[PDB]
């Protein structure tokens, strides 16, 4: 399965988001060349477990807590959202993704503990 | 305000990085013979993708080079070693009438052969470029590399040819292919396309010019590094392919000696003797040189352009080098690079050419190969695609370009300029005005 | 760590031909271009030419292309220079120098002889 | 764990569906022989991600959209459900599995985007 | 990401269960040394699929069926829950984890089959 | 025998007697200590581990 | 050369000494005392 593997680039962000399954599928297929399989598996599993830790494994799009800040990319992205490719937005936000991830993970822990406490009244 | 964090998977965003690429072989052939599987690579043109390229910087050329070395090593590994053949040679070389060209002629020596108590006289022919003279009587000779490296005879049954190779990235990595028709080796490409695999690149092995490759889309293209004018090599890539033909008209006789590994040598030559040579479409050649001169004086504003044959260096660079099958050639290329300039098959050129058996391995010396002789007369035909030039600095008021390109990596440098490899970054975030529900 | 020893020299008679040499200590013989530069007394340096050790390609300054000659013996990691018909003004000191080369360009000198 | 690994065959699909955990568990345990581990991991991960792309990662049996019509298996199998023992049904429907998968994937995308659009009003 | 990797040991069940994400993240990074990657992947995947088989893949904590017995650890632990570190608890319960797992798996099958039967009325 | 297999040539060098074992008869006859029992590899000087 | 370059010992230069080592006397002389004091902890009542 191989078609338009990155053709979503260039277009608006949602229209690019229409094709996410096309990229998601790709974990496919000298004796020294065996390690490529392991590398691909490593990348896929690491991304998948990170989405699990954020409680977002079961979807391609989802929402979390910890709202946006005037810090990070101080942008009115929603109007530019119909102009610019992920390359520019990813470049912009790469300075702060590492900050954001810990907040998402701790938000998942808060959600799980609150839900467990609510269940404890069962 | 109230823009809650959201996450997106399957994102189209990537970054540059090195990685280990798959090779891929043809369905039919002589690790490599049967595998990897022959692909059917597709390709899309991407709408607005803008990516930069750098054909000097990219990693995969080095991987091509290493893979070529490793494959040659694996192929040569089971073949016989010619170490016992290192004995003193006592040869006078005056039997056949056309003696002077070869001057190794039944060339005598001793070998242990069948029984280790026995020692037996033999003889065979050699081209004198494979021989060095010992002191004293000139009859005393030695093999050229035997005082410095161990020589392996090529496995005749495993004759290897420039089979095309397709390179495929692994999952998570995509190969970006610039479709721009006038790309100079550096700068942005606005016509980006992507593929599963590259087209079938051949492992051509030649010097001063390349014989089998692709062709440019526009006119003849000039590619060179641009850090400083003091460049090592300048690549000129032809659009108009030009045929070259070569011959080895004399008939060879194969003879065998057993160590029970069967060593092969050159037996008595049959038929009248000619010097091996080549042919070129005469008008086409220096029509192409005129085009190349016109292209080349674009970069260099207001100075003359002139060509001369290379000076100094080994036979691999003083002459154009290539191979018709299991024989190797060194063609004295003076006539082809003697034009000068200032600010369609008639009159066929011919050029003399020599052949030698013992080849120092192309990429690096210290390991030696011996090619057994090919019986009968031989011709091969190719159609060249580019030139490997280098500029002589220092001389004020006059540029000068001469055929170089002995470093084997440049051949693949001039062909893998198309591609780049990028790591995919499928995970990304964005702000949005919706949060989880409890 | 890297060393570039030299030999030869001394007095040479007028009109004679002379031979210098440099022995490359172990770094890697084939990766670095080698240049021959000199210094007349009371003058600034100038370049004569450079020789690629791998394939042995020389290249000379325009004013001495008739008189110079470079060549190497890769097995010994050794280089040679021949200058023919010494004149008076060539009384000078002669240096080997390693060159730091990129994949497609030559940049500068790091270790002198 | 090894018991009745394929013994569910022969019986009806309904009874055979009782034992699906027993098959589901098995991803278990010269130097040249290492690649078997990688092959097993590759198989398991590819199947698991396909179920994820269909929104069916979290269940051994789940439910989705689009029907069987006269096209594909032009059949009534509910009465044959108690007569089929899978393998011949698999042989029948192998002609159209490849067609069905794309519809399943696009249906998952439609569900996700509809849910996101409903979420957009939050 | 490496900080207090096993430091939650020694402490109460509750507080020590706060750091479980710190441990969950860990699947990271002569020529013979390649097999460590495969070993780590095997461990992670086997644990993850077991949680999937119990219907508890999507959470770090969750509840199930099959209540506790006077059999297994014939213990009162809610008062010892606070002052006992996990090492002793694992040592105690290892005698019966193997028995408990089968009950968990069959409980998941019962739940999913009941849900499917309810779905069958759709 | 150095490079030409028909040319055996005399050389000499120094050794510490702990690397040497005496043969029978004349004491001038010696042997390398381990050569009757194993194959000796000179250390690669460039490695210098 | 065998073209493998075998290396041997050539003629020694300078007057000859036997290779030797050095140790600060009192340091070792006291270190052995400390080690003895530690060692007779394990072993009760023997020299
Ligand atoms: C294995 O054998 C090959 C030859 O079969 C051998 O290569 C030869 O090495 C010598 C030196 O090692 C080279 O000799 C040089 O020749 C040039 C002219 O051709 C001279 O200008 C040089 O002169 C300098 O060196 C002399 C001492 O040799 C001085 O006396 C003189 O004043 C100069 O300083 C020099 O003689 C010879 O050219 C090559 N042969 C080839 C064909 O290249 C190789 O070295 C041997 N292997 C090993 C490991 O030694
Ligand atoms: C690229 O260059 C190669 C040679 O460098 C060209 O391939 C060679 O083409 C000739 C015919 O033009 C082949 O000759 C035939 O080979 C067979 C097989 O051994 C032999 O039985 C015949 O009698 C005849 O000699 C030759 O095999 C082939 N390969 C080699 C290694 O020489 C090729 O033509 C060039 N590319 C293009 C597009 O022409
Ligand atoms: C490639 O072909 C050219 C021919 O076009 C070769 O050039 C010739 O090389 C010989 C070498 O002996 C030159 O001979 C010279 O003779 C003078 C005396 O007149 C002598 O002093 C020199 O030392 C030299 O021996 C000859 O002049 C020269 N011809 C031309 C037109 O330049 C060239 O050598 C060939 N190169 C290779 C690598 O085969
Ligand atoms: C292709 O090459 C030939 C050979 O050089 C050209 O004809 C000669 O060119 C030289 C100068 O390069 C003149 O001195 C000769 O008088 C020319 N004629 C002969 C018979 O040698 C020829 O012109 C070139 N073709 C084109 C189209 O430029
Ligand atoms: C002639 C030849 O090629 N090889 C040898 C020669 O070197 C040797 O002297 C002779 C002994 O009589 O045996 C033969
Ligand atoms: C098809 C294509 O990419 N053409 C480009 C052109 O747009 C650009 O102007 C030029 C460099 O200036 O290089 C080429
Ligand atoms: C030049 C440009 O903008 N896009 C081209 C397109 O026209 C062409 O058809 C395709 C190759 O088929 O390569 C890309
Ligand atoms: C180039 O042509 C000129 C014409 O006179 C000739 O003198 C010279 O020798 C030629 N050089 C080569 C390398 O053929
Ligand atoms: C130090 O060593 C000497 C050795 O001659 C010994 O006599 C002396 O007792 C040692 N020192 C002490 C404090 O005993
Ligand atoms: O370049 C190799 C070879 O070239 C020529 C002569 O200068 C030789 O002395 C030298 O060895």
């Amino acid at each position: 399965v191989f078609l338009g593997f990155l053709g979503a680039a260039g277009s608006t962000m949602g229209a690019a988001s229409m094709t996410l399954t096309v990229q998601a599928r790709n974990l496919l297929s000298g004796i020294k060349q065996l390690q490529a399989r392991v590398l691909a598996v490593e990348r896929y599993l690491r991304d998948q477990q990170l989405l699990g830790i954020w409680g977002c494994s079961g979807k391609l799009i989802c929402c979390t807590n910890v709202p946006w800040n005037s810090s990070w990319s101080n942008r009115n992205l929603s109007e530019i959202w119909d102009n610019m490719t992920w390359l520019q937005w990813d470049k912009e936000i790469s300075n702060y993704t590492q900050i954001i991830y810990g907040l998402l993970e701790e938000s998942q822990n808060q959600q799980e503990k609150n839900e467990q406490d609510l269940l404890a009244l069962d | 305000e109230n823009l809650w964090v959201t996450v997106y998977y399957g994102v189209p965003v990537w970054k540059e990085a090195k990685t280990t690429l798959f090779c891929a072989s043809d369905a039919k052939a002589y690790t490599h013979a049967c595998v990897p599987t022959d692909p059917n690579p597709q390709e899309m043109v991407l709408k607005n993708v803008t990516e930069n390229f750098n054909m000097w910087k990219n990693d995969m050329v080095d991987q091509m080079h290493e893979d070529v070395i490793s494959l040659w090593d694996q192929s040569l590994k089971p073949c016989v070693k010619l170490t016992p053949l290192c004995v003193t040679l006592n040869c006078t070389n005056a039997t056949a009438s056309n003696s002077s060209i070869i001057e190794g002629m039944k060339c005598s020596f001793n070998i242990t052969t069948e029984l280790r108590d026995k020692r037996e006289k033999k003889n065979a022919l050699f081209y004198k470029l494979d021989i060095v003279q010992l002191d004293g009587n000139s009859s005393q000779y030695r093999l050229i590399n035997c005082n410095t490296s161990v020589i392996t005879q090529a496995c005749p049954k495993v004759s290897f040819d420039p089979i095309p190779i397709h390179y495929c990235a692994p999952a998570g990595y995509a190969i970006l292919k610039c479709n721009n028709k006038t790309f100079t080796g550096t700068g942005p490409c606005n016509n980006v396309s992507t593929v599963q695999c590259t087209h079938g690149i051949k492992p051509v092995v030649s010097t001063q010019l390349l014989l089998n490759g692709s062709l440019a889309e526009g006119e003849i293209i000039i590619r060179s590094e641009n850090i400083t004018k003091n460049v090592k090599t300048i690549i000129v890539h032809l659009n108009e392919s030009v045929k070259i033909e070569c011959t080895r008209p004399n008939n060879k006789t194969r003879t065998s000696i057993r160590i029970g590994q069967w060593f092969y040598a050159t037996g008595q030559v049959i038929g009248d003797i000619r010097e091996a040579y080549c042919n070129i479409n005469e008008s086409k050649w220096n029509e192409t040189l005129q085009r190349v001169s016109k292209k080349l004086k674009e970069y260099f504003p207001h100075k003359n352009i002139t060509f001369q044959p290379s000076s100094g260096g080994d036979l691999e660079i003083t002459t154009h080098s290539f191979n018709c099958g299991g024989e190797f050639f060194y063609c004295n290329t003076s006539s082809l690079f003697n034009r000068t300039y200032m600010a369609n098959s008639t009159r066929t050129i011919t050029i003399h050419c020599r052949i030698k058996q013992i080849i120092n391995m192309w990429q690096e010396v210290g390991r030696a190969m011996y090619a057994p002789p090919i019986a009968g007369n031989i011709t091969c035909i190719s159609n060249i695609t580019g030139l490997l030039l280098t500029r002589d600095g220092g001389k004020n008021n006059t540029e000068t370009f001469r055929p170089g390109g002995g470093n084997m990596k440049d051949n693949w440098r001039s062909e893998l300029y198309k591609y780049k490899v990028v790591k995919i970054e499928p995970l990304g975030v964005a702000p949005t005005r919706c949060k989880r529900r409890v | 760590q890297v060393r570039l020893a030299q030999y030869g020299g001394g007095v040479k008679r007028l009109g004679a031909t002379m031979t210098l040499s440099c022995v490359a200590s172990g770094y890697t013989f084939n990766d670095y271009y080698i240049h021959w530069v000199r210094q007349a007394p009371g003058q600034g340096f100038e370049l004569l030419g450079y020789i690629d050790p791998a394939n042995g390609r020389p290249d000379y300054a325009g004013a001495l292309r008739e008189r110079l000659s470079f060549y190497r013996d890769k097995s010994m990691e050794t280089l040679y220079m021949d200058l023919r018909s010494l004149r008076y003004d060539d009384t000078a000191m002669y240096y080997c120098v390693r060159n730091v080369g990129t994949a497609g360009s030559l940049l500068h000198y790091d270790h002198w002889g």
